[PDB]
């Protein structure tokens, strides 16, 4: 097409996003990880991973407003994850890469995964 | 705004 | 923070939300533009548009399924724009400017009323 | 990924 293009767009569309989710606008589903609950929004979740893209694509689980992960699954890990989500930033440390790296098998992050397994293989 |  | 950050993860999300969008998956809200409808995702619209946060931030308006958009908009125009939000893409040319602009001033998309005066502006 |  002959279309022209705003470079900043797509970063402001998910910065308004995340001032949402930090107001609790419009959130439509809570994650139970153990003991801890995530607010956030079902289509920057499935947007972001390929188990919430099969979870809420699901004529049944579509329409659940809770979704509990496996128990093995980190609150921490998974809070690192969600803040990446909305903000394209991942936390990274020497503390929590492996629990990032498993949450993110899990969530189906392959990007995520990517740069877990190179910053583990740089340190060993 | 660019050419994409 | 000594956060990374995942350079493409805005665009491929934004990507993945106009998948969304095109298999009409979780789109919240219908715009009726005349004779015309348009469904979308209410999280969305309010990310592009001042007036879309300011109706879905409503404690009443934020619960309506259908919106009706002011007759004097260009069912075209409004069709342009929602595809500007979900792609970062314009479709400006020199038949649509004028419809355009006056629908992203209604809209409150202050980028795109910038590039419509500026082309205007040329033309001259 | 980068240093943003
Ligand atoms: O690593 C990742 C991230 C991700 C996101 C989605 N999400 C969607 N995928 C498609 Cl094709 N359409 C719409 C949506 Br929402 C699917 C798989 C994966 N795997
Ligand atoms: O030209 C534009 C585009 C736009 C978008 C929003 N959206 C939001 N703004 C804020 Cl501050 N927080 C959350 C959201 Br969603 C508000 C105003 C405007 N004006
Ligand atoms: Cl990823
Ligand atoms: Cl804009």
């Amino acid at each position: 097409d002959s279309c022209i293009q705003f470079t900043r767009h797509a970063s402001d569309v998910l910065l308004n996003l995340n001032r949402l989710r930090s107001r609790d606008i419009l959130t439509d589903v809570v994650i139970v990880v153990s003991r801890e609950q995530f607010r956030a929004h079902k289509t920057v979740l499935m947007a972001c991973s390929g188990l919430f893209y099969s979870i809420f694509t699901d004529q049944l689980k579509c329409n659940l407003s809770v979704i509990n992960l496996d128990p093995e699954i980190n609150p921490e890990g998974f809070c690192i994850l969600l803040d990446f989500m909305y903000t394209s930033r991942l936390n990274l440390r020497e503390g929590n890469i492996m629990a990032v790296m498993a949450t993110a098998m899990y969530l189906q992050m392959e990007h995520v995964v990517d740069t877990c397994r190179k910053f583990i293989k740089a340190s060993e | 705004w660019v050419i994409p």
